């Protein structure tokens, strides 16, 4: 089932750890807006595959951290 | 050994060349012998050649490096050399190492 | 070498490792050479990461340029696998859950 | 204005996006995004 002025805030954390992918996603309506917000776990996928790069797939603004 | 020119061929079987400084072996013994550059595949694991039936054997699994290099200056002569020799003729196929 | 380049269990792993001898099936008179496993690799695979590329590998200074060279070598290297082979060269199917 | 830069994953990446319309479709994660070696690719649509 899909994940889905500017009302949407879409927070994603990705983490590949022992070749195990997670996403942890939450949806806020709405610079960052400084608030406090904890991210639920969405899915775990076993890729198993060395990620070195990322990109963003576009068909508004995102922001990236590490 | 690979940095020398000369060297070209130095193929290992079922061992990594990388890793030979790395890994650590009981005891490593070294064949020397001179052969045409035609039948230096004969000298191979599991590899059926009149030099390798008659002459030196290699067992199927056998753990190791084989190192080739060209030998025409320091064994090509005018006149040339009649004094290296290869057994034509046995009545069986040497066993491995024999 | 496979722990290194094949398959790393991680330090922490609960599980089983099952393994039984394959010998019958996964061997053949005139050899199985479809098993294929991985000598040369830059770095050390990490836990649960598996490698499928295919590349030519520069274990010295003068570049492959993607041919066969002197140090350059097929990452993969196929299994020989006889029915002649002793116990311990033979090969064995392992499951791991 | 069309900003989709490749960025390095690193450790680990969050990802905050503010859209209208959901214009962003998704993420590409590869180690040289190629196809000589695996990977990744998430596509999110209605
Ligand atoms: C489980 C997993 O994907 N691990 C990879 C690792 O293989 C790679 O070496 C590193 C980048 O150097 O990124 C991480």
């Amino acid at each position: 089932q899909p994940f889905l002025n500017f009302k949407n805030l879409r927070e994603f954390v990705f983490k590949n750890i022992d070749g195990y992918f997670k996403i942890y996603s939450k949806h806020t309506p709405i610079d960052l807006p400084q608030g406090f917000s904890a991210l639920e776990p969405l899915v775990d996928l076993p890729i198993g595959i060395n990620i070195t790069r990322f990109q963003t797939l576009l068909a508004a603004a995102y922001y990236v951290g590490y | 050994l690979y940095n020398l020119a000369p060297f070209f061929t130095f193929k290992c079987y079922g061992v990594s060349p990388t890793k030979l400084n790395d890994l650590c072996f009981t005891n490593v013994y070294a064949d020397s012998f001179v052969i045409r550059g035609d039948e230096v595949r004969q000298i191979a694991p599991g590899q059926t050649g009149n030099i390798a039936d008659y002459n030196y054997k290699l067992p199927d699994d056998f753990t190791g490096c084989v190192i080739a290099w060209n030998s025409n200056k320091l064994d090509s002569k005018v006149s040339g050399n009649y004094n290296y020799l290869y057994r034509l003729f046995r009545k069986s196929n040497l066993k491995p190492f024999e | 070498n496979i722990a290194d380049y094949n398959y790393k269990l991680p330090d922490d792993f609960t599980g089983c490792v099952i393994a039984w001898n394959s010998n019958k099936l996964d061997s053949k008179v005139s050899g199985n050479y479809n098993y294929l496993y991985r000598l040369f690799r830059k770095s050390n695979l990490k836990p649960f990461e598996r490698d499928i590329s295919t590349e030519i590998y520069q274990a010295g200074n003068k570049p492959c340029n993607g041919v066969a060279g002197f140090n350059c070598y097929f990452p993969l290297r196929s299994y020989s696998f006889r029915p002649t082979y002793g116990v311990g060269h033979q090969p064995y199917r392992v499951v791991v859950l | 204005r069309f900003d989709n830069p490749v960025l390095p994953f690193n450790d680990g990446v969050y990802f905050a996006s503010i859209e209208k319309s959901n214009i962003i479709r998704g993420w590409i994660f590869g180690t040289t995004l190629d196809s000589k070696t695996q990977s990744l690719l998430i596509v999110n649509n209605a």
